[PDB]
Parts: C-alpha cells; structure tokens; sequence
C-alpha cells in the first residue's frame, strides 16, 4: 500500500466495511 | 471531563483490553454485560479477519494515539469504534513489556475514550452509551 495512505484511513475502511458485512 | 459518561466509556474499553491481554473474563466488572459480549465478539471477528494487516501496521514507527484520532477526525460509527478497540487490544498485547506485566491498558483505553468523547459525547449518549453497539449482536 502506498505510504501516502494514512494508517487511521486504513482502519476506517476496515470499520466501514465491518458495518456493511454485519 | 471525567464524569459518568467518561467512566461508562473507559470502564468498558479497559476491561475488554484487560480480558484480551490476560485471557480472564472481565464481563462481570462492567455494567452492560450484554453489550460487552457484543463488543468482545465483534473485536474477535475484526482481529481474526485482519491480524496480518495489523501486523504490518504495527511493524512501523507508529503512535497509536495518532492512529485513533485519525479514524475519528471527521466521523464516528460503531464499526470504527469496534475497529479502534480491536486494533488497540491487539497492539497492547504485542507491545507488552517482557519484564513487567505492563500492556499499557491505561494509556490506550484513556486515549480511545478521549478520542470518542472529545468530539462525539452527544452522539455516544444518544446511542444510550454502549447499547447502540447491539446492532452487531451476531
């Protein structure tokens, strides 16, 4: 992953996907 | 400030992180045991699905508080909260000192609580505190 993608940005995507999956 | 709302948030988060680190049940130390069990199951799912990614993230020169505040800078939702807590529990166990039983549950739990309540205190109260997490019961 590009070092331009902030880490919190990556966790926010996990969390917003978790909402979709559940 | 450190009012009732603050402790309702902190006590749930810190008990979960203690349970994750120690493998001892902490549900009896929280008020809302039903929501605790939802939190625990949801964090377990996040960790099982994403631990390899978390491993890469943690291998770098990171400050966990910057990570937490990044997630919540502009908006909050329960998936975000769960992911923050899951990541931070996973992190806490990885950074435990070898020579003391210090897994930083205090600073980590306080940082998460502060990041939630500094901008989203009214949202959290309006969720009926942790009750709003119950939408993720199974």
């Amino acid at each position: 992953i590009s070092s331009a993608i902030q880490v919190g940005h990556q966790l926010a995507l996990i969390g917003d996907e978790f909402n979709r999956a559940y | 400030m450190k009012d009732e709302t603050y402790y309702i948030a902190l006590n749930m988060i810190q008990n979960y992180i203690i349970e994750y680190n120690t493998n001892k049940p902490r549900k009896s130390f929280v008020i809302d045991s039903i929501s605790y069990d939802v939190l625990k199951a949801a964090c377990k799912s996040v960790i099982k699905t994403n631990y390899n990614e978390f491993d890469i993230i943690i291998s770098r020169n990171i400050d966990f508080n910057v990570i937490v505040t990044q997630v919540l800078e502009d908006k909050i939702n329960w998936g975000r909260i769960i992911t923050i807590i899951a990541f931070c529990a996973y992190y806490s166990k990885k950074v435990k000192q070898d020579t003391s039983p210090q897994y930083y549950d205090g600073i980590i739990s306080e940082a998460i609580t502060d990041a939630i309540l500094s901008k989203y205190r009214s949202w959290f109260i309006d969720q009926d505190y942790w009750n709003g997490i119950r939408i993720y019961k199974n």
